[PDB]
């Protein structure tokens, strides 16, 4: 569970990323896909290189609902439940790989925020994205 | 992975009494109704919507067969899984776009199958050596992955 | 989540299990030590020797916790919030152990139930075992 | 495992400009901060009730230089990891019961420390890169666990 200073943190943190938020989306998605070549298998019909369009595209849809998820932190089986639905029925992406993106996107993160990535601030991002990956998997089977 | 001498035995003794028809069939169909996730692959197959549905479906049990065959194989090459599974690791990146945790899900069900028909002869010896083996192709079926 | 389906089929199959739950605990354990040998790591302070009783006892306490779960389906974070305590806060074992106990418990009931083990049946234990195991990890920070 | 040549060189270039006792000390603090339950081999250093009481326990520090040291010595040798960390792997498994998913906990943890200190120049090559040799050194630990 998410507690009162785990949510003071993520709003602080994603706060600060702002207007950068698809750009740090593209970068994580990249990272992902050098670190993890596993991860291509569900991207076959997408240019991959450093810069293409549809990863700009794509982390900026990333990004968005991760915004999304920050703003209804008390209640988020409710806010991303239509998410969560074209995961488990269209895209059938394996369960495993959920955490390979977390990890991205908190590595990600500390290479843009020198002050702001405590090891309190790391804690507390680590139970969001889980938590998110937890909801994105809730309706599988 | 490499197996002692008395694990080698176990696998072997084991699998002269494998029918290897049935089982695959058994094995993927699980699959399918276990992790319906995995069920991504087999859009040409037809009806996938019940258990009976698809355990009884012919495609299902002939990929099955197809699978579990090659695996059969791979058990005279212990000591040369990355090799032998080379050619088809590479297929089943480039030309499938198969997740390799397919395989170590495929691996699992495998074992529940084998210890459903052989009841009190599958011990706790026998399934730790068929762990073994079932890490180490899965292993080297995800090897050539890029 | 478990659908009325899944607890009629985990009720039926524990059921047929009766009296021999205990047997069927210490089995469990053995094979989780055999085929997956880091799980040795929690039990220093154990005789590990195939028939050993302090394996024995183990068994039949986790055997125990699994039939109060089962009467309790419908509530298992109340029902084992004392046991959830114990993991989180003394024993400490790694969340990934959690799957490998899980695999050979049911391994275990394949071996021992011939006519009841069917496709539905073997999905509906796998999602309550799973279950179980995220009540008994849910308080570890 | 199977860095390239360019990856190797791409290792080496950063690790010569890290201070080691520096980001040892930080990496294990934070594996017992973010990953509480690894606080349970440390009942002798005394106080870790909170974020700020982990990170400056001169006990953790001491320990985290002596982890890193002995990580760093081992980065000078990629041809045959297993066999040069053969006697660390027997000491974890035999006299002090370590779990092997420590390891990989600990290497995820080291790649965050070296993305806060580096900044750009930890590029996604650069962690690709890094991310094999974590994952060696933690197979390699985990060998002699049978
Ligand atoms: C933090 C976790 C994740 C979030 C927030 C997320 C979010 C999203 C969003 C917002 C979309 C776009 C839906 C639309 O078209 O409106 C999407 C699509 C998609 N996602 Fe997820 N996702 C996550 C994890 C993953 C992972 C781990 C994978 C696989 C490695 C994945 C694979 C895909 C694929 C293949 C699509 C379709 C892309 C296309 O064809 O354009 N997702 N996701
Ligand atoms: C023991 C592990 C496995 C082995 C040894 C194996 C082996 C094979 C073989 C020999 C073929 C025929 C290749 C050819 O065209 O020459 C094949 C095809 C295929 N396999 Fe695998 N396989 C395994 C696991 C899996 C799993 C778990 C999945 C997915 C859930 C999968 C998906 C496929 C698909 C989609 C095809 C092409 C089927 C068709 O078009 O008829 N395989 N496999
Ligand atoms: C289905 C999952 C599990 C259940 C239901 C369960 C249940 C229990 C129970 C009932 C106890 C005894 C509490 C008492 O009365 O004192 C116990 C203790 C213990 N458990 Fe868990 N457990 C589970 C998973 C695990 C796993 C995966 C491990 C490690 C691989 C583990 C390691 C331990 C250890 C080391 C003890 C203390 C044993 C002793 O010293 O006697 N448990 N557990
Ligand atoms: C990069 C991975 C690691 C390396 C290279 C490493 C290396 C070492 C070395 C060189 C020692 C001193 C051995 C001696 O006395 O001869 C040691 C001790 C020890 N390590 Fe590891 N270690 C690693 C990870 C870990 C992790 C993740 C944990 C647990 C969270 C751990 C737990 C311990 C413990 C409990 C001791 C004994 C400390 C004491 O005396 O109280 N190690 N390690």
């Amino acid at each position: 569970v998410l507690s009162p200073a785990d949510k003071t943190n993520v709003k602080a943190a994603w706060g600060k990323v702002g207007a950068h938020a698809g750009e740090y989306g593209a970068e994580a998605l990249e990272r992902m896909f050098l670190s993890f070549p596993t991860t291509k298998t569900y991207f076959p019909h997408f240019d991959l290189s450093h810069g293409s369009a549809q990863v700009k595209g794509h982390g900026k849809k990333v990004a968005d609902a991760l915004t999304n998820a920050v703003a209804h932190v008390d209640d988020m089986p409710n806010a991303l439940s239509a998410l969560s639905d074209l995961h488990a029925h269209k895209l059938r992406v394996d369960p495993v790989n959920f955490k390979l993106l977390s990890h991205c996107l908190l590595v990600t993160l500390a290479a843009h925020l020198p002050a702001e990535f405590t090891p309190a601030v790391h804690a507390s991002l680590d139970k969001f994205l889980a938590s998110v990956s937890t909801v994105l998997t809730s309706k599988y089977r | 992975v490499h197996l002692t001498p008395e694990e080698k035995s176990a696998v072997t003794a084991l699998w002269g009494k494998v029918n290897v028809d049935e089982v695959g069939g058994e094995a993927l169909g699980r699959l399918l109704v276990v992790y319906p996730w995995t069920q991504r692959f087999f859009e040409s197959f037809g009806d996938l919507s019940t258990p009976d549905a698809v355990m009884g479906n012919p495609k299902v049990k002939a990929h099955g067969k197809k699978v579990l065959g090659a695996f059969s194989d791979g058990l005279a090459h212990l000591d040369n899984l990355k090799g032998t599974f080379a050619t088809l690791s590479e297929l089943h990146c480039d030309k499938l776009h198969v997740d390799p945790e397919n395989f170590r899900l495929l691996g699992n069900v495998l074992v529940c199958v084998l210890a459903h028909h052989f009841g009190k002869e599958f011990t706790p010896p026998v399934q730790a050596a068929y762990q073994k083996v079932v890490a180490g192709v899965a292993n080297a079926l995800a090897h050539k992955y890029h």
